[PDB]
């Protein structure tokens, strides 16, 4: 299995179901980490951050107190910047937040009424959309697209870097490219938004400078590579089978078709964890010091919880899904990501558009994160 | 593989 063969790029999914019919935990040599595809064991792993950890500082790893962040820290330190992360999300009024998500998605679909040839999806849409999203939640104007989507794709090649190692230098330029950018926004932005009420929250709890920074960087990077991913996987499946569209359309109806669009097409593959003591895992002894990869795009296929598995399917029971993890570092924009797409949904149903494919999805060679390099499609 | 922002 090499995650970024071409092959395994154009559809993972039945590698994934080969090495979870295996062996659920299989040990991978050359990377050295266990590979954990079955539903019970990643969600054994993802909630138990006492035997498993995100904080390699736990396995004496050195980690310079400038690089910490909220995804990278564990209990009791993950606390008090988690806290604060939402309670400024809390701290949003929900009507503004989902008249945005609306109004964007709206206006980007009307953009695309009227084109004859050959549209990309991925361009288009797919991006501006996340990126005029993330930032309207943040407060703060949207920087150039094209420009953003390269600094943030280097980002995400990076999460590859114990394949291709290569990748890891670029991803740290852009790292720090994204930090003067969160830093500029933590003096300038005005104090509606996420990141003035950050500011906000930061001066009673205390929190390293550094830390927020950190992990206001990634509500970024997160917000948009992820809402990104996500309507591009979600829209490939949409041009395929129009007939999702063509459901009850009620609120309820909905939730049932985003909880299936979510699992199947959520777009992080790959959700890393240390072990911190040693633990059974699958059929495995998991050693302090090892490193576990979750494959929970490949967990959200297991047929012992989800029968046929690739397969939309409107009757499953609701909150089961790991594509937003579980536990302590469950996806703080879970609910704003499930709005968005509803909003989404909504768009496409009222803007009367069908959407044909005018040639293949094609994939990008990212592994962790995966997500489409191009969605060619014609607009009638 | 690590989903690190
Ligand atoms: C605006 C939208 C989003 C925002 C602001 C956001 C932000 C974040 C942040 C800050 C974290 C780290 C939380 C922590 O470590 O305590 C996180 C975790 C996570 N996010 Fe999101 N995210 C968004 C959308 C999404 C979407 C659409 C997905 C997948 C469909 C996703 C998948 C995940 C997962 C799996 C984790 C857990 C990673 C782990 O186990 O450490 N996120 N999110
Ligand atoms: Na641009
Ligand atoms: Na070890
Ligand atoms: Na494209």
């Amino acid at each position: 299995y090499d995650p970024l063969a071409p092959s395994v790029i154009a559809d993972p999914y039945p590698f994934y179901r080969k090495l979870r019919e295996t062996n659920t935990v299989h040990w991978h040599e050359f990377l050295d980490s266990w590979v954990v595809t079955g539903y019970a064991e990643c969600r054994q792993v993802l909630g138990d951050t006492t035997n498993f950890g995100s904080d390699f500082r736990r396995i004496d790893v050195e980690i310079p107190d400038t690089q910490l962040s909220v995804q990278s820290l564990d209990p009791p330190e993950h606390g008090a910047i988690r806290h604060l992360l939402v309670s400024a999300l809390h701290e949003q009024p929900l009507s503004t937040v989902r008249q945005q998500f609306a109004a964007i998605a709206a206006q980007h679909l009307a953009e695309l009424s009227g084109q004859p040839g050959t549209v990309d999806l991925v361009s288009r849409f797919a991006r501006p959309v996340a990126l005029r999203t993330i930032t309207a939640f943040l407060g703060v104007p949207p920087p150039d697209g094209a420009g953003f989507e390269q600094w943030s794709n280097a980002i995400v090649r990076s999460m590859d870097a114990g394949i291709e190692p290569a990748r890891a230098e670029p991803g740290n330029q852009a790292r720090a490219e994204l930090s003067r950018l969160v830093t500029h926004w933590l003096a300038e932005a005005d104090e509606r938004g996420f990141v003035g009420a950050a500011r906000r929250a930061a001066r009673a709890q205390d929190v390293p400078a550094a830390v927020l920074a950190n992990s206001l960087r990634a509500v970024l990077h997160a917000g948009y590579e992820s809402v990104s991913r996500l309507l591009g996987g979600v829209l490939a499946r949409l041009v395929r089978h129009p007939e999702l569209l063509a459901g009850p359309a009620t609120r309820d109806a909905d939730e049932a078709l985003v909880d299936e669009l979510i699992r199947l097409d959520g777009p992080v593959q790959a959700d890393a964890r240390v072990c911190v003591r040693d633990q059974p895992v699958g059929a495995q002894l998991v050693r302090r010091g090892d490193v576990l990869v979750l494959f929970i795009a490949a967990a959200n296929r297991d047929p012992a919880v989800f029968p046929d598995p690739d397969a939309v399917r409107l009757t499953r029971r609701r909150g089961l899904h790991l594509a937003f993890g579980r536990g302590a570092h469950a996806c703080l924009g879970a609910g704003l990501a499930t709005l968005q797409l509803r909003e989404v949904l909504g768009a496409l149903r009222a803007g009367g558009l069908r959407l044909a494919p005018a040639g293949p999805a094609a994939y990008e060679p990212t592994a962790t994160l995966r997500g489409l390099a191009e969605l060619p499609v014609s607009v009638r | 593989m690590r989903y690190l922002h």
